[PDB]
């Protein structure tokens, strides 16, 4: 059982750090009254989608893909395929949120308190779930999104299978609404805030010379990571269901896999403050 | 001639400290050792107290320990209700920056007093008006108190206090004799004598009724920002910038006890007695809170949970809870 | 001028130095005779009932 | 009955709280400033407290005077602790006549305890009159070398003899060596040439704020 052995670790160490890295955010966020702050809400939002998606979707995966056999009902299974669809694309427009967020903060530095109130917020959140929602429950209740081949039909008719197999349209559309659309917004608000940055220092360095890494090392630790970990996925996702054989199961279950363990870097990107970094060693 | 004054100033003074020191039969210290401690006491927060806009600088227990006046950086006045955490009224100010707060022993009127040389007067029932002004201070105040409901003492920034009266609006005694600004004051239970504390590390003791300093008192070594008054009428406590307490005595007019802990380097800000006399609670610039002990000069607990500084204090009459007012715009009431 | 000044201040210590004192021992001895005596009825010092308390 | 009388006591805490969210915003909309300098500077002609209020393109700011006073010793600095900057106006024209007391108080406050993380903007002001004073008493006489001083290349020499210009380079610098110090990256100074006759410094006081705003915003975030 040396495969056997292995993943069981490995499967299991991400589970507990993923909820361990979503409890002890959310904690820190509620227990004291100074964290919380407009810019807190949306990294609340991030923590709890990433305390659902890890508390439900990926121990099943994990045993879905050890036992080789599903042991649950259809409906079960269509179940656990939508909030998964759900926990990943929710877990992303709330990244494009905070840029927009600190793109509007930095830009317009005089009217970003009138422009973001804390009613405006749960406003933005809803809506972005909604959002997120519509195109996880929606379609996915009803039968949209199935294929037509033997394989996927003979697949839904047994009780004992569980593969993702979707018509052609429907990858083209969730993959836009979830990633490529919320990918140039992202990467205009930081090529803006870099050139005003960089203006900045150019502004700072003109005056008091006689008398940068750091903004390339935070920009890189920010886009890097994501795009590394979300961007083959979506666009295996693509090419796989444009031509078919071309890609193995095996492959797109493992690029499924590492996308998972993203949303286990947040906690320790975005809450590197050191408010935030007080509380956890308080705790 | 003024050397010859400066010599018989040497030889009076002289004359002072021998004749004090002529007294010091034995320390306070070592009288009390046989006194069982206290021991370990813990106060949990009861109420909490939120709605300012900004920092909180003083407030004042009212006569019947329910209600409780604050003003805050932003120029608001707001009257309390701790039974039911709630509010009561909301003044607005003609000027945002204040440093002071009263109440009247009869619950009619609360004045306050801030950055521009005016105190200010209003009269809570009748709508909140403003009844009277004072003016003939050249330096912001500092601390105002009512004596009575005819008649309020307050210290300026000019080494001087004053005794205003409210009918005519015009001062009627003036104190002087102090060379750095004066930052605060209390007054005896019988509104017979009051102590102020300057800037100068000397702390004296007026009369209301004849007009003249007293006693002087020089055991610090900094400026003083606090001070607070003993129960029985013949002691009074100070607090320095110097992370000091002293406990002087008027009787044998020279300092018995000095609390100081060799691990905070901070200032004070506030210092209060209890009802019985035995804790003396002091607050400082680290966060938090700090319990003495008047007679053993232990600390017997710490009062922690404030975001900012601590810049208030207060004990209700009937000694129920205590009451602490920070910069974090929050107060809080601990029991 | 500054002379009168020391003057007011010259006067003033004399009248500073003509006092009665007393004691440090008697006056300990009635501040915690008085504390001891009035130390039963301190709500801060001796915890009172739970249901006294209007805050609890 | 004790219901009734209650249920009043609800109404009043919501009357006030409904003013007090709006308040909160008004509150929060304002700039507040602080204008200081020593006397004879022109504070006065700029401009006991005395708040004046100015729009600037939809820009509130309510500028907070100190007041005259001979205090040596100051003990309301620390009521200032959330001030956006420190407006400083220090005048040239004394140096025969002294800038060394202005250089001494400006040390001071850039040195204290409560006003580490405030910025300071600095205002020449009485600039004007320095060229009849610098030519036909000169600045070299005196203990800090004038004429050993090199004038560096570049401060742009507005529409002008050099001496004029070195010496309010020079004279200019003497303050910045003394801010760039302490100042360990958490607060700056901003240097500015201003005399009466400029019609408008409200521009320069505006692009001064946003900048200080700007910056505080993007070390805030680990940017800088
Ligand atoms: N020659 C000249 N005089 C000026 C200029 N600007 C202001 N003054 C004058 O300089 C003098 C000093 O400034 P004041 O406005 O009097 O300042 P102040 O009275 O010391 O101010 P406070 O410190 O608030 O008391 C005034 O008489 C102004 O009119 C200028 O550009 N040129
Ligand atoms: C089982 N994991 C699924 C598989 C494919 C897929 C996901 C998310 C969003 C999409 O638009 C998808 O097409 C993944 O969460």
């Amino acid at each position: 059982e040396v495969w056997v052995v292995g993943m069981g670790i490995v499967m299991s160490l991400i589970v507990l750090a993923i909820v361990f890295g979503n409890v002890l955010v959310i904690t820190a966020i509620a227990k004291f009254e100074r964290l919380q702050t407009v810019t807190n809400y949306f990294i609340t939002s991030l923590a709890c989608a990433d305390l659902v998606m890890g508390l439900a979707v990926v121990p099943f995966g994990a045993a879905h893909i050890l036992t080789k056999t599903w042991t649950f009902g259809n409906f079960w299974c269509e179940f656990w395929t939508s909030i998964d669809v759900l926990c990943v694309t929710a877990s992303i427009e709330t990244l494009c949120v905070i840029a927009v967020d600190r793109y509007f903060a930095i830009t317009s530095p005089f009217k970003y308190q009138s422009l973001l109130t804390k009613n405006k917020a749960r406003v933005i959140i809803l809506m972005v779930w909604i959002v997120s929602g519509l195109t996880s429950f929606l379609p996915i209740q009803m039968h949209w999104y199935r294929a037509t081949h033997q394989e996927a039909i003979n697949c839904y008719a047994e009780e004992t299978c569980c593969d993702f197999f979707t018509n052609q349209a429907y990858a083209i559309a969730s993959s836009i609404v979830s990633f490529y659309v919320p990918l140039v917004i992202m990467v205009f608000v930081y090529s803006r805030v870099f050139q005003e940055a960089k203006r900045q220092l150019q502004k700072i360095d003109k005056s008091e010379g006689r008398f940068e890494h750091k903004a390339l090392k935070t920009l890189g630790i920010i886009m890097g990571t994501f795009t590394l970990c979300w961007l083959p996925f979506f666009i295996v996702n693509i090419v796989h269901v444009i031509q078919d054989n071309l890609i193995r199961k095996e492959v797109y279950i493992l690029l499924n896999w590492i996308g998972y363990v993203n949303s286990g870097f947040n906690p320790l990107i975005y809450c590197r403050s050191p408010d935030f970094r007080i509380a956890f060693q308080e705790l | 001639e003024l050397d010859q004054l400066r010599q018989e100033a040497e030889q009076l003074k002289n004359q002072i400290r021998d004749a004090r020191k002529a007294c010091a039969d034995a320390t306070l210290s070592q009288i009390t050792n046989n006194i069982d401690p206290v021991g370990r006491i813990q106060m949990r927060t009861r109420r909490t107290l939120r709605g300012h806009l900004a920092k909180i600088y003083a407030m004042h227990w009212g006569t019947d320990s329910r209600l409780l006046v604050s003003a805050s950086q932003d120029g608001k006045l707001i009257i309390w209700d701790s039974y039911t955490t709630n509010k009561v009224h909301a003044i607005p100010l003609r000027s945002s920056w204040v440093m002071t707060c009263a109440y009247a022993p009869s619950g009619n009127y609360v004045a306050c007093g801030g950055l521009d040389n005016i105190c200010s007067i209003y009269n809570l029932k009748t709508n909140v008006r403003v009844s009277r002004e004072l003016a003939g201070h050249t330096g912001y105040l500092s601390c105002c108190r009512f004596l009575d409901d005819n008649q309020i003492v307050t210290s300026s920034g000019d080494t001087t206090c004053a005794l205003w009266d409210i009918e005519t609006g015009q001062q009627t005694t003036t104190f002087t004799g102090h060379t750095g600004d004066v930052m605060s004051l209390s007054l005896a239970p019988d509104t017979r004598l009051f102590v102020s504390g300057a800037c100068d590390a000397s702390a004296k003791l007026w009369d209301v009724r004849e007009g003249m300093c007293r006693q002087t008192f020089t055991g610090h070594e900094s400026d003083i920002n606090a001070i607070c008054f003993f129960p029985n009428g013949n002691a009074f406590a100070t607090g320095s910038d110097d992370a000091t307490c002293r406990l002087f005595d008027l009787r044998a007019d020279q300092e018995l006890m000095t609390y100081s802990h060799d691990n905070i380097i901070c200032g004070i800000t506030s210092v209060s007695f209890s009802k019985s006399g035995r804790l003396l609670l002091a607050g400082y610039d680290d966060f938090n809170c700090n319990v003495w002990d008047a007679l053993k000069a232990d600390r017997a607990g710490v009062l922690a949970g404030h975001d900012n500084r601590v810049s208030c204090l207060g004990v209700t009459d009937d000694g129920m809870a205590v009451a602490t007012g920070s910069w974090d715009s929050f107060l809080k009431i601990w029991n | 001028a500054s002379i009168a000044q020391a003057r007011k201040l010259v006067e003033q210590l004399k009248m500073e130095a003509n006092i009665d004192r007393i004691k440090v021992s008697k006056a300990a001895a009635d501040l915690m005779a008085y504390c001891e005596a009035h130390a039963k009825e301190d709500p801060l010092l001796t915890p009172v009932p739970a249901s006294e308390n209007p805050f609890r | 009955d004790q219901r009734n009388e209650e249920k009043a006591q609800r109404e009043a805490n919501k009357k006030i709280e409904k003013q007090l969210q709006k308040d909160k915003q008004v509150y929060r909309a304002t700039h507040r400033l602080l204008l200081l300098g020593a006397g004879e500077s022109g504070k006065s002609t700029i401009v006991g407290i005395f708040e004046t209020k100015f729009q600037v393109d939809k820009v509130n700011f309510h500028m907070f005077d100190v007041g005259g006073q001979r205090d040596e010793r100051r003990k309301w600095i620390q009521c200032f602790n959330d001030v956006t900057a420190i407006i400083f106006v220090v005048a040239s024209s004394s140096y025969n006549m002294r800038l060394q007391e202005a250089l001494n108080l400006f040390k001071s406050i850039w040195n204290n305890r409560w006003l580490r993380t405030i910025s300071v903007i600095l205002f020449l002001n009485k600039q004007d009159l320095l060229a009849e004073k610098v030519l036909a008493s000169k600045i070299e006489d005196y203990f800090p070398e004038f004429a050993r001083y090199t004038t560096p290349e570049d401060a742009t020499p507005e529409p002008e003899d050099p001496r004029v210009t070195r010496a309010k380079y020079f004279i200019r610098d003497e303050f910045l060596r003394i801010s760039t110090a302490s100042g360990d990256g958490r607060h700056y100074c901003y240097p500015h040439f201003t005399c009466a006759v400029d019609t408008e410094n409200i521009r320069r006081v505006f692009n001064d704020c946003r900048d200080i705003i700007q910056r505080m915003h993007l070390r805030q975030y680990e940017l800088l």
